[PDB]
Order: structure tokens, then C-alpha cells, then sequence
């Protein structure tokens, strides 16, 4: 049995946002899992949650 | 103070002392309610509003 691409008619988007103040960022993107791309990121950043 | 007026003319000094009580309080009990929302994320660290 062969594979399938999801083909969302939206392709991958986001806009990564810096706040300029104690290393905030705000994350806007087309994902299920927010909590996972908060997690990703601030690890990637080595910042709290 | 009293030394120096009497021993000068074209310039005084002057003294005084005031006592404080301000009383702190709003018009009723619902002018004086406060809310806030905190969550834990699971690397322990808080956000708080």
C-alpha cells in the first residue's frame, strides 16, 4: 500500500515575532499542536516556556 | 532659625512640621475586587496576569 501527501490546500506558514523584551517571542503558525511548538522553540532558545 | 531672622534681614528661614493620615479605601466592595489567571507549564515555569 502506498503513501499519501496530506495536501493541505494551506501550505507550512509561520511568522516567528521577538517581542525585544526578556527574550519574548510570539509564534504564529499553521500547526494542531501549540504547546509542542512552544516547547521547540523555547528549548531551541533555551528560554522558560 | 529664630537666631538667624533676627540676625538677618534681606534673607529668612523658616520652619514647620505636618503630620499625615491618609485613609485608604474605595466607594464599595465591588470597586476593591482584583482578578488574575496564573498557569504552570510542564518545565515548572509561570506565567502570571
Amino acid at each position: 500500500m502506498g503513501g499519501q501527501e496530506h495536501f493541505y490546500m494551506e501550505t507550512q506558514s509561520m511568522l516567528v515575532v521577538p517581542k525585544g523584551e526578556d527574550q519574548e517571542m510570539d509564534v504564529y503558525v499553521s500547526t494542531q499542536f501549540p504547546k509542542y511548538i512552544q516547547d521547540i522553540v523555547a528549548s531551541t532558545l533555551k528560554l522558560p516556556a | 532659625v529664630e537666631k538667624f531672622n533676627a540676625e538677618n534681614y534681606w534673607k529668612k528661614k523658616g520652619l514647620a512640621m505636618v503630620p499625615l493620615k491618609f485613609p485608604v479605601g474605595l466607594g464599595s466592595r465591588a470597586a476593591g475586587q482584583a482578578a488574575a489567571l496564573v498557569h504552570i507549564y510542564l518545565d515548572g515555569s509561570v506565567l502570571v496576569t
